[PDB]
Formats: C-alpha cells, structure tokens, sequence
RNA sequence: GCUAGUUGGUGGGGUAAUGGCCCACCAAGGCGACGACGGGUAGCCGGUCUGAGAGGAUGGCCGGCCACAGGGGCACUGAG
RNA sequence: GAGGAAGAAGCCCUUCGGGGUGUAAACUCCUGAACCCGGGACGAAACCCCCGACGAGGGGACUGACGGUACCGGGGUAAUAGCGCCGGCCAACUCCGUGCCAGCAGCCGCGGUAAUACGGAGGGCGCGAGCGUUACCCGGAUUCACUGGGCGUAAAGGGCGUGUAGGCGGCCUGGGGCGUCCCAUGUGAAAGACCACGGCUCAACCGUGGGGGAGCGUGGGAUACGCUCAGGCUAGACGG
RNA sequence: CCGAGGGUAGGGCCCGUGACUGGGGCGGUCGUAACAAGGUAGCUGUACCGGAAGGUGCGGCUGGA
C-alpha cells in the first residue's frame, strides 16, 4: 500500500481475545460445583479425566479440571479456579487450584507440593 | 501574538459576517508525506464590505458572538471563485453519499 | 591452523519399494579467528562420514572477512532469497549477538563485536549461505577508495 | 445460581 | 544469602580448579586433582557434546560461583558495567573486584574469600580507618583496607599475615604488611589477571 | 514522466548491470548537480552535455572495476547500490543533527539545500540540512 | 499573600529542605514559584544552606513574608546586615 | 446525514469581564467522508512499563490541572 | 569460617570388582547474628527576655513523638531453608511402581509390562527468604511492515469502462519565501531519566551540580528541492 | 416566567430470556460424489430435480485431454 494508502487508511492495531472470559478480570475466582464426573478425552488419549462443573462468582458456570491423584470435591464443595485450559478436554478451560476451600491437597505427595496443594512432610 | 491566518471567503450568506475557508500544511507524524487539512473560521465583517471568493486574512479577536472569534484583517487578493468550486463540489458531492 | 564447528545434521528420507532408505547432511563453518572461513553442506549415507566431507568442501571454500579489531567495516545486508541476514558493527564492548548459524560463522571468522538479525525464512542451510555471501561483500576504505 | 438445599448462592 | 554447603563439587562440576576452599586447595588432598569429573551418580560418563547454552551457561556460573555471590547482585553488577562508560566485559570484572569481601582476599588476609566475608562482616576489618561490616562496599581507589586495629590480637589474622611475608599482591594492591593495611590504588586492568573465565562469554549470556 | 531523478538514477542503475560504457538520460540543471557529485565522488568517469534530436540529454560516462577470474569475470561496481530517499509520495526532508552518515562511512548521501545541492560529509561540515535525495555506494 | 518557605524533601529520617518561595496555600511539598537555597539542617555536610540572597532580597521586596524559622536561616547567611 | 437559541444580526438583561450566556424582534442560516450526528469506552498530563529504535501499552503512588462531596436542583454570604 | 579420610554409617546405583552422595558429615581449632551490661543521639534555633532602636548586629533561655530507638563501648551463644525444574525448546539421569490405567501437559506430545515425559527414590540442574502459578501489558511478532511485508499458482488485482473529490505530475528563467534548512531568543515548572560529586557503615533510598532534546512563540538568514505568481519552450498530451 | 422531578402518551437503540425451529462445530446406518481418463474428465455461475452424496440443462474455465 502507498503512502497516500496508508495516510488514507492507516494501519489497523490487532487485539487479543482472552481465553478466559469467565475470569472477569480477576487472577483466580470462587466457584461452587454445579456437577463433579469423569470425562473420556479425545484422540489418540483414553482415559477419565475428572473434571468439575463450577458455577462461578460471576454468575458464569464453567467446568474445571481437578489435577491430582484422588480428590474430595463434590456437589455443593466451595472451590477456586485459576485459568489454564487442558489440552483434551475441550471445553474445560479453567483448573481447580487444590489446597483451597474445601479442595484438598494431594496426601502422599512429596514432589511439586506447590502445585498440588501439599505441606511439607517431617 | 494574536493569530493571523489565510483563507478565502465561502459564504456572505450571513449578516455582518463571512466564513472562511483556511487551509493548512503538515507532514503526517509516521507516514512523512505532507498533508493538508482546513477549518472554517466565522469572521466579523462589521461593514459587509467582503465578497465571496475573496481571499483574506483573519486575526484572532475578542468574541463577538458564539464561534465567531476572528475578523477579517485585511484584502489579500479578490475574485478567486475557482478556490470556491472546489468547496461548494466538494460539499455538494455529498449528496452521493446517503443511503 | 582451521578450527571446525559442526553446525547442523540431519536425517532426510528417499521412498523406494522396500521402505524408507535415509542419508545424512552435515553443514560445518571452518575458520581460524583471525580472518579466514569457509562453509560446507556435505550429505552421505553416513553421519561422521558425511561430516567429513563437508568439512573438506569448507576448506575448500573460503572468504576474506576484513576485519577491524574483531568487528567489521560496514553494516550489510544480504538475502539469499527467502532469508535475509543483517550484519552491523559493534564496539568492543558488545559480542557476537547473533543465533547460532549466523555466531558459529562469525566465531571462526574471528569476528568478536557485531551486531546481527534474522530476518526472514530462518531455514539454517539458506541463513547459513546468506551470512557467508553476506561476509563475501564486505570491503574496506581501502578498496573503496582504489575502485574511485 | 442457587439450587437444591445450599445456603451458598452463585 | 552466600551460598554455603559442598564445595568440591563445584569445581568438579566446572571442570576447572576454582580456589574456593583455601589451604586444602593446593594441597593434593584436593577432591579435584583426585576426581577432576561432575559430581553426582554420572560423573565418570562419557559426556554429550556441550549446546552453545550450556556453554555460556556454566562459564557465567564458574565467574559467580569464583566469588561467591548472589545470581541477583551478579547480574546487578553486570548490567551497570554494561551502562557505564566503555568495555562491558572488563568493566564488569573490575567493579566486581572492587567489592570490599574480595579486596580483603587478595590482600591475603584471608585463605578463602568465603572466610574473607566473615572477617568483613563481623568487623574485623575497615577500610580509610572508619570499620565496615558490609561485605558489598564498593571499594573506591585510595582506601585504606586496614585490620580493624582493636581485633589484631588474634590467632587467624596474624597467622594469614604470617604466611603473606613476601608474595607479590596485585599490581593495583600495596600490602604494607605488619600495619595490617593495604590500599587500593586503581582498578584492575584486564589483562592484569587470568582467572579461567572467557569474560566474552559471561557477556553473550545475558544478552539472550 | 513522474520522477526525473529516480529515473536519472535508474538508467544508471539499469545501464551498469550490463555494462553500457556510457548511458542517456535527458537533462536538467538539477541533474548535472547531482552527476557533478557523483564524478567528483568517482561513481562515473563523468558526462557531457550532448544531443540526440535536437533534444538536451547527458551522456554519462559508466565506471566499474577490474575484470575479475574465477567463472563469472564481470568486474565488481563502482556504484554497487543506488536508490531514492526523498520521493513524490513521500518527501525526506533532515536536518543538520539528523543527516544520516552511511556505510560506517564508505558511501555517501547527496541531498540538497539552501546553499546548493552538497553531499553528506559536505553538508555536516557546512552546517545544513535539506532533502535527502538519494544515497549511494 | 506570597512566601518564603522550607518545602520539605528528602527521606523520612532525611530532612532535606529547600527554602522556597511560593503561595501561601499550596501543600508544604507543592508547586512553588522560585527556589532560593537548600538547608540540610542536620548539616551532614560542608554547605547546608545556600541562599541567593540577591533573590531572597527581590522576593522581600516585593511582598514575600518569610517563615519565622526561615528568617533563622535567611539571617544566619545574613541577608538584612547593613 | 445533524441543527429552531439552530447560525448571523440590531436592542436590551446579566457578569469582575467577552459571548445565543440569557430575552425581544428581524435575517435564513450553521455543521458534515479532513467523519458531523449517534453509539461504545476513558478523568488528562509530568511520567510509568516495554522495546535496538520507530513503535506499542499504561496513568496506582509523588507533582500539575479538571471533576465530584448519598441522588439531584438552587441560590445566600463573600476577595473568592 | 580455615582443617579434616583414597573416604564411617544410612540411602541410591552396579558388570558384584565397584561407582555416588562426599569435605559433605562426625571430630579439630577460630570468629561471634541473637540475646546480657553500660552509656546514648543529631533531628532545636527561632518565636520569647535584655543592650542597640521593637530595625542591623551582639548576647543569653525554654522546647524531641519517634526514643533509652539508632548508633558507640564491653560482655556474648554455631545460630532458619526453602521452592521450581532434570523428553525437546532448556542446564540437569538413573532404578523401582504403574501398563492408554493412574496421571502429565505451553506447543510438539508422553502412558497399550523393559517410561531420562506418569508416582515415589537417589542423584543432578537452577534459584535462595524466597521459589513456583494464575491474571494482565510490551517483547520476541519484519504476524498492521513509517523505520520494516505483501497480492501468477500460498491469504490477496476491483468482471470492464467513464469520470467527481483527492493524490501525483516535463524543460528554461525571473518574483515571492508557504513548506524545507540555519543562527539567535523566550517557553519546554518541580520530581523522574541521564553523567559526575556527595549523604545516611554499603546499597535501596536520599542531596547538590551539570547536560539538554523534541515541540511551540518571536526575530534574522538561505533559496537547492516542494509550493505559489509571472514569462518562455516542445520531448508528455490533444489537434490538422 | 423558568425550574428538580412526578405523571401521561407514543417512538428509537441495547441486554437477558422463550414452546418450538434452522443450520454450525467436536466424538453407527445408506450409498461412493471427489482424488488416477477415479471408472460419465473436473470445476464453475445459474436453473430445475432427487433419500444423500449428487444428476441434468445452458454458458464458461483448464487447475484436463
Ligand atoms: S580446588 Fe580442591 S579445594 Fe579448592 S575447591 Fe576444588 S576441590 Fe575443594
Ligand atoms: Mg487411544
Ligand atoms: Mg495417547
Ligand atoms: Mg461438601
Ligand atoms: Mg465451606
Ligand atoms: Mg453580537
Ligand atoms: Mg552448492
Ligand atoms: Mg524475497
Ligand atoms: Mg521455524
Ligand atoms: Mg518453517
Ligand atoms: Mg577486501
Ligand atoms: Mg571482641
Ligand atoms: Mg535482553
Ligand atoms: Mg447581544
Ligand atoms: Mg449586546
Ligand atoms: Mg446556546
Ligand atoms: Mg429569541
Ligand atoms: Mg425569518
Ligand atoms: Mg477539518
Ligand atoms: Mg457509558
Ligand atoms: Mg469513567
Ligand atoms: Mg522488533
Ligand atoms: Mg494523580
Ligand atoms: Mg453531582
Ligand atoms: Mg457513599
Ligand atoms: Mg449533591
Ligand atoms: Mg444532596
Ligand atoms: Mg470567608
Ligand atoms: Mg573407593
Ligand atoms: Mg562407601
Ligand atoms: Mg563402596
Ligand atoms: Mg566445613
Ligand atoms: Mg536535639
Ligand atoms: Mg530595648
Ligand atoms: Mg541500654
Ligand atoms: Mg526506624
Ligand atoms: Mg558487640
Ligand atoms: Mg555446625
Ligand atoms: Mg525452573
Ligand atoms: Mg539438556
Ligand atoms: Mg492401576
Ligand atoms: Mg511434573
Ligand atoms: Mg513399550
Ligand atoms: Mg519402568
Ligand atoms: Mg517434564
Ligand atoms: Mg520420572
Ligand atoms: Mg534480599
Ligand atoms: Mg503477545
Ligand atoms: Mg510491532
Ligand atoms: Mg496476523
Ligand atoms: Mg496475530
Ligand atoms: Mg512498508
Ligand atoms: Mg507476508
Ligand atoms: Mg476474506
Ligand atoms: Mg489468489
Ligand atoms: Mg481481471
Ligand atoms: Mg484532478
Ligand atoms: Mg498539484
Ligand atoms: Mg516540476
Ligand atoms: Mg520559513
Ligand atoms: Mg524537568
Ligand atoms: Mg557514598
Ligand atoms: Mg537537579
Ligand atoms: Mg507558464
Ligand atoms: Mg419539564
Ligand atoms: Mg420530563
Ligand atoms: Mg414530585
Ligand atoms: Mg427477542
Ligand atoms: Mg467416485
Ligand atoms: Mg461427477
Ligand atoms: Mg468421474
Ligand atoms: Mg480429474
Ligand atoms: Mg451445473
Ligand atoms: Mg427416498
Ligand atoms: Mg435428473
Ligand atoms: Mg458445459
Ligand atoms: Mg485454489
């Protein structure tokens, strides 16, 4: 395009659609669990990955991912979620930050207790 | 200093009053290239002594009324009704332009 | 005498009724860090094979890189189709900013203080051969001043 | 939001 | 802060005899003269050719680790030589040589610059008289790095003095021995020492 | 025609990638005032102010260097790259503090001002600034 | 009216004033007319005080009015010794 | 595509003062693809963060100006 | 903190000889954060009284929340370590368990009994009073391209004309000096940024000094190019 | 006289939601339209038709013979 183009027509800035709108702003948000199941994921994975409906603060209702090994949500638990999607599992789009609410912790875990929510063992 | 600017006359439609029509050169802050933009500025003619196509000089002045704030200061040259078709084009072309 | 830098190596693949048949390429930059550097794309049915071959066409091969107190005369910039490389000068307290193609030529040539860039198609084989050529156009006051 | 019996309401 | 714990490994890991320790180090009781190989279960495993990131890596590593400094103040010091006035790569050098735990070394009042620290810190040294406890100062030629004079009565300062008679210190450096005093006349020149550090590359490092 | 100078410049780019000995461009006094610098810069031997149907041109006379051995003999370019800075479109226009030094130093960028159309280097040293015509080397 | 005052600047446990001139109703730190000196007051070196007394001398003038203790340090440098 | 105090005029009221700011009358204007009108969104700047630069992003704290004092309207007193 | 074994135990690996944690530790001396005693601030010289004259100048007195805090002096105990990561990008490799399960996940992707990718262990790498994660900004992104991209076939030439506004526009000479260039001058507050010097033991922080730009106002100058006005031409264009 | 606002009546834009309905994206049943002259060269604008791909007419393209 010619200069006379560009003053004309100028160049068009490009935005960024967030991928996770139901955030609203915020870094993490309080939810409760609307449904709590197991879901098979897509190719070329299998598995039941358990995952979480969550009806946010916002009003908004998302289903989260629960990372770990064993949990102890269900119906009615008061959650947490940051943001981050999974990669198989289309649609969940958000992750149940363990160690909060009534989200447990890992028991056994040693390694990475940062990121499962585990204190330190003695 | 109080400001001077040149422009021609595109209405003596008005009483004691004429409107003028003032372009102005610049370069475009990123594209370099040398632009021209333009403002109608209402003038006091307090002896309706401007004709149209008129061009002439206008200093800036205390209010005389809503968006009148500029007299014509002096003839500068007479007669340029060219400078005129191509206002009154422009503005009539708009017609094209609805829907 | 010639310090060798073993560049890039890769695996290609031919289809032929029975499967695929594979061969290697080895592209290596040869220099001594006081002006001389040659560059060589060697392929054999065989990696260390192949890069041996390589390193004899780098020798076999070489460029003048006027130097300046291990930077060089002049900006320059070259494109090899495709990818284009940007070659600056630098005082002495910078270093061979460059990625890894475009450093690993410039080590040997004992270049030491250059700003560079990669734009374009950063495919290595084609920057490679752009930085070479892009050191090959170099010239100094000198010659520049016995051409006028 | 709401729902079956919890005082909790979202 | 300063990192304590095992310290043979870290030159064995470097691949390269750092005088970390202090007596011991010239000693062939020296883990390095004896296992000059990476610690841990695959020391003695015939080693994967170096990436140019590994390269830069372990060569900024060795040049910290030298003189036992935080990650945070070394790259402190290496972006304000990088801001001030010509070559980056000495500059750097010199400013992290001009810190008042490494004088004190040099000066040999101490073995290890690890116990150097501890002399600067608890008090045990000053520097133009006034004493100063922070092993950071800026050491600003024209100073006087002497003992603090009310803690020369003591058993290990004498004794690193006992065994400084002669040695010729840094051509920047003027050890008035038995005074217990040095100076520091002018910042290190480049060339001035040869630790095993490619200070070009430390360089190339931060610039990623 | 919309640019004489782009054109001018051209014909000379045009004409040394094939060797013309000499190349034609038609006249102005603006174009023998780049061209003076050009030869005097020893980026041609020079011109003449010549004639072809009665019509004002300038022969202009193409400098390039040695043959060279190898496989391709084509000596290298006196002017190895020639292009327009100021233009119709867009008009550059520096002054003196932003002249802009070329090549780290081996070319150099004619321009033109209130006190005559100088290069580069020239115009530093006389203290001016105008329009960057083009850039050469 | 207009005065001659001590705008504060410095850290906390670092007095570090600046006598100044300004209208009497800006905030102590706030935009000011002219400065006309410093004062380190807890003299932590050499020239702790510094007023231009050719200015200090317009200023009073004028009209400025001076703080009480601004005088302390106006007088102390001497600007009315005849 | 927008505009009836709309745009100009003469007179007067108002103010510390200019002005369709306000009122009476008269004239038919005024603005608009160089984006009027309308819808979204935001207090602006010194600066700040990023970046080789150009550029992008941003306005917390400190300084500067505006604006608001539950939502609104009003005027009194007064240098304000 | 200096020293301390061809090198304990426990744990890990192993070809069953060993290899590793590892100078690391236990022990040897040396210093001496915390605490313990003592002293202990600048921050405050003015308003006020006196002589002079209620002025200049001279003289004297009261006033400290922080705070018995900083700091100084003596005495003085070996005195918290944690988090991320170790398929590739990317620095860090082994066993066991598990068996498309359970799980990991930023993208490529890993797991279907021999997993450097899942869980634990050992070891390693990396940071250290912090280390990771989420959210958002600029970066890499020359992927909105002024610097600094493109459209035959990758995304991209309007189906084709005519022409309005707009953009752009040959050769020569004069006038103007609008753009453009130069000098002077005002403005470009303070804080910040920058460079030097200093202040608190260093630094963060903080003071003094320096250097200014862009951009706008005013005045002077230049006239190549762009503009504008006047005169001329014939190479574009139109016409006979 | 004006005037917060209240009331009445009629319009404009936005948001949310609605029996039911239309396709759209992600993870067995019917044929086999395309990819090789793909077994009627392929695509195409349009038109009519047909469970479905698709077929046929008219004209066009070659990215076909
Ligand atoms: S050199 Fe000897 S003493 Fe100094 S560190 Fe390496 S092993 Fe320990
Ligand atoms: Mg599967
Ligand atoms: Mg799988
Ligand atoms: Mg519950
Ligand atoms: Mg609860
Ligand atoms: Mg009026
Ligand atoms: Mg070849
Ligand atoms: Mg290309
Ligand atoms: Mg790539
Ligand atoms: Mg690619
Ligand atoms: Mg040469
Ligand atoms: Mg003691
Ligand atoms: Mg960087
Ligand atoms: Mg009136
Ligand atoms: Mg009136
Ligand atoms: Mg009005
Ligand atoms: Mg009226
Ligand atoms: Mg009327
Ligand atoms: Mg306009
Ligand atoms: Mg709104
Ligand atoms: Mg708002
Ligand atoms: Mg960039
Ligand atoms: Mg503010
Ligand atoms: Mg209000
Ligand atoms: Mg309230
Ligand atoms: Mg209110
Ligand atoms: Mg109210
Ligand atoms: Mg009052
Ligand atoms: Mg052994
Ligand atoms: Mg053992
Ligand atoms: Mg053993
Ligand atoms: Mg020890
Ligand atoms: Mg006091
Ligand atoms: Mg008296
Ligand atoms: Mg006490
Ligand atoms: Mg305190
Ligand atoms: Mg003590
Ligand atoms: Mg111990
Ligand atoms: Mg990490
Ligand atoms: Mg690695
Ligand atoms: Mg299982
Ligand atoms: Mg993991
Ligand atoms: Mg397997
Ligand atoms: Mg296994
Ligand atoms: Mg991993
Ligand atoms: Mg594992
Ligand atoms: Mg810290
Ligand atoms: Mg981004
Ligand atoms: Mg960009
Ligand atoms: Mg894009
Ligand atoms: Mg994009
Ligand atoms: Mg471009
Ligand atoms: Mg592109
Ligand atoms: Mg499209
Ligand atoms: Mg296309
Ligand atoms: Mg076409
Ligand atoms: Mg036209
Ligand atoms: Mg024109
Ligand atoms: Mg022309
Ligand atoms: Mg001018
Ligand atoms: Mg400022
Ligand atoms: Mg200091
Ligand atoms: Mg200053
Ligand atoms: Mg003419
Ligand atoms: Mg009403
Ligand atoms: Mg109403
Ligand atoms: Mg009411
Ligand atoms: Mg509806
Ligand atoms: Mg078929
Ligand atoms: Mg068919
Ligand atoms: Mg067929
Ligand atoms: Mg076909
Ligand atoms: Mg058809
Ligand atoms: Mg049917
Ligand atoms: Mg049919
Ligand atoms: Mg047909
Ligand atoms: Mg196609």
């Amino acid at each position: 395009p010619t200069i006379n183009q560009l003053v004309r027509k100028g160049r068009e800035k490009v935005r960024k659609k967030s991928k996770v709108p139901a955030l609203k702003g915020a870094p993490f948000r309080r939810g409760v669990c609307t449904v709590v199941r197991t879901v098979t994921p897509k190719k070329p994975n299998s598995a039941l990955r358990k995952v979480a409906k969550v009806r946010l603060t916002s009003g908004y209702e998302v289903t989260a991912y629960i990372p770990g090994e064993g949990h102890n949500l269900q119906e009615h638990s008061v959650v947490l979620i940051r943001g981050g999607r999974v990669k198989d599992l289309p649609g969940v789009r958000y992750h149940i930050v363990r160690g909060v609410y009534d989200a447990a912790g890992v028991k056994d875990r040693k390694k990475s207790r940062s990121k499962y929510g585990t204190k330190k063992p003695k | 200093p109080k400001k001077v600017l040149t422009g021609v006359v595109v209405s003596d439609k008005m009483q004691k009053t004429v409107t003028v029509l003032v372009e102005r050169q610049f370069p475009h802050p990123l594209y370099g290239k040398v632009i021209k933009r333009s403002k109608k500025y209402l003038a006091h003619d307090p002896e309706e002594k401007y004709k149209l196509g008129d061009v002439v000089e206008i200093i800036e002045s205390r209010p005389i009324s809503k968006r009148k704030r500029f007299r014509v200061l002096r003839l500068v040259e007479s007669g340029r009704m060219d400078l005129v078709e191509k206002y009154l084009i422009r503005r009539q072309n708009y017609e094209s332009l609805s829907k | 005498d010639f310090e060798e830098k073993m560049i890039l190596i890769r695996r290609t693949a031919r289809m032929q009724a029975g499967g695929r048949r594979f061969r290697f390429g080895a592209l290596v930059v040869v220099g001594d860090r006081q002006g001389r550097v040659g560059l060589g794309f060697g392929k054999a049915p065989e990696v260390p094979l192949a890069v041996q071959k390589a390193g004899y066409y780098a020798r076999r091969n070489m460029v003048e890189v006027p130097l300046q107190n291990g930077t060089i005369p002049h900006e320059i910039e070259v494109e090899f189709g495709a990818s284009k490389i940007v070659l600056k000068p630098a005082a002495p307290g910078t270093g061979v900013i460059a990625g890894a193609v475009p450093r690993a030529i410039l080590e040997l040539a004992g270049v030491t203080d250059i700003l560079t860039k990669e734009l374009g198609s950063r495919n290595p084989i084609n920057i490679a051969y752009a930085t070479m050529e892009a050191l090959r156009q170099l010239r100094t006051k000198a010659d520049v001043e016995r051409l006028r | 939001t709401v729902x079956p019996v919890x005082p909790y309401v979202x | 802060g300063r990192y304590i714990g095992p310290v043979c490994r870290l030159c064995r890991r470097e691949g390269v005899k750092l005088y970390l320790k202090g007596e011991r180090c010239y000693s062939p009781k020296c883990a390095m003269e004896r296992r000059p190989y990476p610690p841990g279960q695959h020391g003695q495993k015939r080693a994967r050719r170096p990436s140019d990131y590994a390269v830069r890596l372990r060569e900024k590593q060795k040049l910290r680790r030298i003189y036992g400094i935080s990650e945070r103040q070394f790259r402190n010091l290496f972006e304000e030589a990088s801001k001030k006035k010509g070559v980056t790569g000495s500059v750097f050098l010199g400013l992290l040589e001009s810190r008042l735990d490494n004088v004190v070394y040099r000066l040999g009042f101490a073995v290890s610059r690890r116990q150097a620290r501890q002399l600067v810190r608890h008090g045990h040294i000053t520097v133009n008289g006034r004493r100063v406890d922070l092993p950071s100062y800026r050491v600003r030629p024209g100073d006087e790095i002497a003992v603090a004079e009310k803690s020369r009565n003591l058993e290990l300062i004498r004794q690193n003095l006992e065994a400084m008679k002669g040695r010729k210190v840094g051509p920047w450096l003027s050890l008035d021995v038995e005074g217990m005093k040095g100076k520091f006349l002018r910042l290190p020149d480049r060339e001035d020492l040869a630790l095993p550090v490619n200070e070009q590359l430390v360089i190339e490092f931060y610039s990623r | 025609l919309t640019d004489p100078i782009a054109d001018m410049l051209t014909r000379i780019r045009n004409a040394t990638r094939v060797y013309k000995e000499s190349t034609d461009v038609p006249a102005s006094r603006f174009k023998e005032e780049i061209l003076r610098i050009l030869a005097r810069e020893g980026f041609i031997k020079g011109y003449e102010r010549v004639d072809v149907d009665g019509k004002p041109y300038l022969r202009v006379y193409l400098k390039y260097g040695p043959r060279r051995q190898g496989p391709d003999p084509r000596p290298e370019q006196v002017i190895h790259h020639i292009r327009r800075i100021s233009k119709p479109g867009r008009r550059v226009y520096v002054g003196v503090k932003e002249i802009p030094r070329v090549r780290r130093g081996l070319g150099i960028a004619i321009l033109s001002t209130s006190k005559g159309v100088l290069t580069d280097r020239e115009a530093r040293k006389l203290g001016v600034g105008g329009e960057l015509i083009c850039e050469v080397w | 009216m207009v005065k001659i005052r001590l705008a504060r600047f410095g850290s906390k446990h670092n007095p570090h004033y600046r006598i100044v001139v300004t209208d009497a109703r800006r905030k102590r730190d706030g935009k000011y007319i002219e400065k006309i000196g410093y004062y380190d007051p807890r003299k932590t070196t050499p020239d702790w005080l510094k007023v231009d007394v050719e200015r200090a001398r317009y200023w009073l003038s004028v009209g400025a009015q001076p703080t009480d203790t601004a005088r302390r340090l106006l007088r102390q440098a001497g600007v009315f010794r005849q």
